Parts: C-alpha cells; structure tokens; sequence
C-alpha cells in the first residue's frame, strides 16, 4: 500500500511544475546615486517652505 | 567519518574608538557640526559619528553581498574548486552560509557577533579575521562615498 | 530634472538558487510513503 502512495507522489512531483526562488533585500540609496532630485528636494524643503511658510512639520530623509 | 568537519570561530565587536577613525571624524563634523546646523536650521536627532560608523560596519558586515565577495576572493574557495557550475554555485550558497550574524540585543545588552565555520581550525580564525577587515573596509569606502556626495 | 535615477540600495543582490523549493522530492517521497 505504501508503494502505491509512493508512486503517486512521485507522479505528482513529476507533473508539478518547477518553482524556482530568487530573493533579494534591499535599503535606503546613497546620497550620491539619487543625482540631481537630491539638490531638487533641498531646494524646495530646506529653504523655501521653512523660511517662508514656517510650516514647522517633521518630515523623513530624502533617501 | 562521512560528514565534512566545521570548525567554528566567534567574533564579537563594537563601535570604534574616536582615534582609529582617522580624519573622517574631523571631515564629518566640518559637514554636521558647523554647516547643516548654522546654515540651515535643521534641526534633527542623529546618532554620533562613531555610531554611524559602527552601522554601516555592521549593515556591511551581515550583508550577503559583502559574503559573496568575500567568499569568491579567498583561495579557500578557489582551490576547492571542481569545474561543475552547480557544484560550484552549491559550495558557494554552503560557504557563505557558513558565516552566521547575531545583532546586539539593549535588553540583555549584548553585542554584535558573527561565527565562521570552516573545515580547519587555522582556515576558520584567519578567514574570520580577513573576513571582517573587508567588511571594515567595504564600510569605510561606502562612508566615504557618502561624504563625498554631501 | 533627471530621467532615471537608482532608488535603492543592494544588500542581498538576486542569484542564481542552488536548490527548488518545489517539488522537493525526497520531501514529497517520505511524506506521503509513510502516510500510507
């Protein structure tokens, strides 16, 4: 009896199709690989809305 | 008899001292000490020069990447070669395995370790030793990287 | 402004796996051997 399951698992592992896992992690850029968006996003938080909205929010890193 | 012998080497480290970071300390307060704060009123929370250090090292050192190259640059590995690519790829994925990391917990304020297993003794405390000088180095480059950039 | 810039950084970079997750099947061949 334990042959016949055996078979058919076997079979079954014959017939599903083979799933291959590739994993990957990442985390926050450097500074230097965001380019030009990093003088763009300062320009446009650093001086203008503070100095001239004095908003005073908290807000995360550009990266 | 069979089974491949492991031999274990365990390191633990922490943050470095002011005096061994070299000028990057005074080229990252001339940056946050002076500039951003006088000149843009920030005003964030930021760790110390030497913790940053320390994370990055730390980040750099339990990074897989950092294993893989690590890994692919010693002769421990290029000597136990065989010519099979799955073989090859397979000792590869067992090697860098090989290398485990345990992060410091603050409640049983503990320490960041990592453990090298290798099939000899001598292999297992040299690797571990110039594993973690190019974890140090690779973070050092980064940080660098970083103060350029800024 | 920029067309493309690199918004993330390679800790574990993609590889080429070693061993299938499925199938697996001396997993799939004691399992249900012994179930029977």
């Amino acid at each position: 009896i334990g042959l016949l399951f055996a078979v058919v698992a076997l079979g079954y592992s014959y017939l599903v199709k083979q799933e291959w896992g590739a994993t990957s992690i990442t985390d926050k850029p450097t500074v230097n690989m965001l380019g030009g968006y990093y003088s763009q996003q300062q320009f446009l938080r650093n001086l203008d809305a503070r100095s001239f909205s004095s908003p005073q929010p908290e807000q995360p890193s550009i990266s | 008899y069979l089974v491949k012998q492991e031999w274990g080497a365990t390191s633990i480290t922490d943050k470095p001292t002011v005096n061994m970071l070299g000028g990057y300390y005074s080229q990252q307060q001339f940056l946050r000490n002076l500039d951003a704060r006088s000149f843009s009123s920030p005003q964030p929370e930021q760790p110390s020069i030497s913790a940053g250090a320390y994370d990055e090292f730390i980040m750099q050192l339990a990074a897989y990447d950092t294993r893989r190259d690590f890994w692919l640059q010693t002769d421990y590995y290029k000597q136990r070669l065989e010519g099979d690519e799955k073989a090859d790829a397979a000792l590869l994925d067992e090697l860098v395995n090989n290398i485990q990391f345990t992060a410091r917990d603050d409640g049983k304020k503990t320490n960041d370790s990592v453990k090298l297993v290798a099939e000899t003794s001598s292999d297992s405390n040299t690797l571990l030793r110039q594993y973690v000088v190019f974890a140090s180095q690779r973070a050092a480059n980064h940080l660098n990287e970083e103060i350029k950039g800024a | 402004l920029e067309a493309s810039f690199q918004t993330y950084r390679y800790l574990r970079t993609p590889e080429e796996p070693v061993k299938r997750d499925s199938p697996r099947r001396a997993f799939l061949m004691v399992m249900w051997g012994a179930i029977g």
